[PDB]
């Protein structure tokens, strides 16, 4: 089902929430900015099927509200991270079963 | 980011007076702050902050591509001073000041006198105006009337180091060892500059996309010598000002 990726916790902690995310081939994964911005989508790498090193948008959306959404299909576990909040420990995952 | 300062340092201002942002943001650039000469006790006044840079010049971004710069700052007010509540801001002033609530965040719960802003788009905010509410010494024992100092730390552009301690792409990279450069490979990233040391060994130094390679293959380099230029366009600067907490009448 349609899911969303929140960047930042109510604990002023810059982390991807939910830390883990699962979906099916054909589902969508939204992305909204919680706090401790800015943020952005900087995937780590995905298995054959998709293009992790492509979807990565360096369009640091300063304006808080809701970055954008994107649909997937390629089955497997996708990994990403926050370009800025890289050391802060802001990484997550996305499954497309 | 200001967030990073909060995690790393309880106190943003070192004894020396150096502001913590400096640890990450290596280059120095100007910071300006203007406030009134004096202010009456529980009154609201504006603190104007500016962080200059040439808008024409682009910075290396996380992906390695060029883009605009973002700005941010830490404004350290005297004890008892805080960002003014919306209710407190007088009518003429409200439009003049930054969205009082949204832009400003306290350093910590105890730290309300230390205000953080940003990151914000540099192009958008030529001036950041903080609505500030002075304390009232009659009510508050902790503060007295007198002259006080305000410390500003203002930054533009991406920092050199991460809280990880590892260097960012917006920094100079140096030869890990002396030798000759056999070859260099490139996805923007120089996955590697391969250097042949003095006695047969070959080492590889990886540089991320963004910095520009100074050296060419077949070139000799000393250890620690710069492999790349310094791509850093921005910088962090500090400036102090004084304000007089005045007695009415
Ligand atoms: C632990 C190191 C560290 C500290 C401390 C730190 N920053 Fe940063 N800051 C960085 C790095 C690195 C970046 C770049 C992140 C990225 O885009 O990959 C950054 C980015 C920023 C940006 C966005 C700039 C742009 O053009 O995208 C602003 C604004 C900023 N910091 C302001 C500050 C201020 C003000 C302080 C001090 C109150 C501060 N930072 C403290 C490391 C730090
Ligand atoms: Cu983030």
């Amino acid at each position: 089902a349609s899911v969303q990726i929140k960047m930042g916790t109510d604990k002023y902690a810059p982390l991807y929430e939910p830390k883990a995310l699962s979906i099916s081939a054909g589902d969508t994964v939204e992305f909204v900015m919680n706090k401790v911005g800015p943020h952005n989508v900087i995937f780590d790498k995905v298995p054959a099927g998709e293009s992790a090193p492509a979807l990565s948008n360096t369009k640091l959306a300063i304006a808080p509200g809701s970055f954008y959404s994107v649909t997937l299909g390629t089955p497997g576990t996708y990994s990403f991270y926050c370009t800025p909040h890289r050391g802060a420990g802001m990484v997550g995952t996305i499954t497309v079963e | 980011y200001p967030f990073y300062a909060q995690y790393n340092y309880d106190s943003p201002r070192e004894a020396t007076g150096k502001i913590v942002c400096a640890n990450c943001h290596l280059a120095k650039k100007t910071v300006e702050i203007e406030v009134p000469q004096a202010v009456l006790p529980d009154t609201v006044f504006k603190a104007v902050v500016k962080v200059p840079y040439d808008l024409d010049i682009q910075q290396v971004q996380a992906d390695g591509s060029p883009s605009g710069l973002n700005v941010g700052a830490v404004l350290m007010l005297p004890e008892g001073f805080k960002l003014a509540p919306p209710e407190r801001v007088d009518e003429e002033l409200m439009e003049e000041v930054g969205d009082f609530y949204y832009l400003v965040t306290p350093y910590s719960e105890t730290d309300e006198n230390i205000l953080l802003a940003g990151p914000l788009p540099g192009e958008d905010y030529q001036e950041m105006i903080f609505p500030i509410l002075s304390p009232n010494p009659a009510t508050d024992a902790g503060v007295y009337f007198g002259k006080y100092s305000i410390h500003l730390g203002g930054n533009r552009g991406r920092g050199q180091v991460y809280p990880t301690g590892e260097l960012s792409n917006n920094n100079a990279f140096s030869a890990s060892i002396a030798g000759t450069i056999a070859a260099i490979e490139d996805n923007g990233f120089g996955f590697d500059v391969t250097i042949q040391p003095e006695d047969g060994d070959a080492v590889v130094t990886s540089i991320l996309p963004g910095p520009e390679l100074i050296v060419a293959v077949g070139d000799t380099v000393e250890a620690g010598q710069l492999l790349t230029t310094n791509p850093n366009v921005g910088g962090f600067g500090q400036m102090d000002s004084e304000i007089v907490l005045q007695s009415s009448s």
